[PDB]
């Protein structure tokens, strides 16, 4: 019964070990918006009697 | 190096933790002797293992 707990002591030591990590790679990313019109700014002036 | 003492704190507290469960490995008159000074039988078996 002892040895018993004193192996169940060794075999949680040796579970300790750490296997790896995960992580997310998105610093520097952002979302795109998308712009449906081209801003000409133009008008076109003509007098009233078009000369 | 401080990995080590980590490591070392880690995996003594696991087994301290372990062997006080169910029914304890230590009998009962060595947790008297390790007691006398005031401090309790899971603290008085830690320092003496390390």
């Amino acid at each position: 019964e002892d040895m018993a707990k004193i192996y169940g002591a060794v075999a949680a030591v040796s579970k300790n070990v750490n296997s790896s990590v995960t992580y997310e790679v998105k610093r520097g990313t952002h979302e795109l918006i998308k712009v449906p019109t081209i801003p000409h700014n133009l008008v076109l002036i003509q007098s009233d009697n078009g000369k | 190096t401080s990995g080590s003492i980590i490591n070392h704190a880690n995996n003594l507290n696991k087994v301290i933790n372990h062997v006080f469960a169910d029914k304890p490995l230590i009998s009962e008159t060595m947790l008297k002797i390790l007691t006398i000074d005031g401090t309790t039988g899971k603290d008085g078996y830690r320092n003496w293992l390390d």
